[PDB]
C-alpha cells in the first residue's frame, strides 16, 4: 500500500507564497509631522515655540 | 486673647506662595496688561530632580498623558495632586529648569 517518494511528492498541495506582504491593507497612517504638536493656551494644536 | 488661635498657622499646600503670587500681580496695575501665567493648558515646573518634575498648573491635563516641556523633552502625567503635577520625565532631567 505504499507507493513510492516521488509520486509522494506530485501528491502534495503546492500554497501560493505572496511577495509584497500587503500590510498597507486597511491601514489609515496619520500624519506625524517632525515638530511635536502640543496644546496652547486656547486649547489648538500647535507645534513647540522656539524657546527652552 | 482672641488671637491665641492664630499665633501659629496651619495649611495644607506646600506650594502656598505659587498661588498667592496668581493673586497678587494681578492686583498690580500695570500687570493687567495680560501678565498672565498660563495654567489651563500649560505649567511651570516647581521642583525638579532624579527624573521627578513637579509642575504647577496643568488644570485641564488627564492621568498617564504624555505632556512635553519646553526643552522638547517629554514627559507623563503620572501624579495628579490638588496643587501641582507629578511628571515622570523621559529623558535626561538636566535640561529641565525651574520655571
Amino acid at each position: 500500500d505504499i507507493p513510492s517518494l516521488d509520486k509522494l511528492v506530485s501528491e502534495i498541495k503546492e500554497v501560493v507564497i505572496e511577495e509584497d506582504d500587503g500590510l498597507e491593507e486597511d491601514f489609515k497612517a496619520e500624519a506625524l509631522s517632525s515638530e511635536t504638536v502640543v496644546l496652547n493656551e486656547e486649547g489648538k494644536s500647535v507645534p513647540l515655540p522656539k524657546k527652552n | 486673647k482672641a488671637l491665641d488661635e492664630l499665633r501659629k498657622p496651619k495649611f495644607s499646600s506646600k506650594y502656598l506662595i505659587q498661588h498667592v503670587s496668581q493673586k497678587l500681580i494681578p492686583a498690580v496695575k500695570e500687570w493687567e496688561k495680560s501678565y498672565q501665567p498660563p495654567v489651563i493648558h500649560l505649567g511651570r515646573v516647581l521642583s525638579v530632580g532624579d527624573g521627578i518634575a513637579r509642575v504647577y498648573g496643568l488644570k485641564s491635563v488627564q492621568a498617564g498623558e504624555l505632556v512635553c516641556f519646553d526643552s522638547g523633552v517629554k514627559g507623563m502625567a503620572l501624579n495628579l495632586q490638588a496643587d501641582h503635577v507629578g511628571v515622570v520625565v523621559f529623558g535626561n532631567d538636566s535640561v529641565i529648569h525651574q520655571g
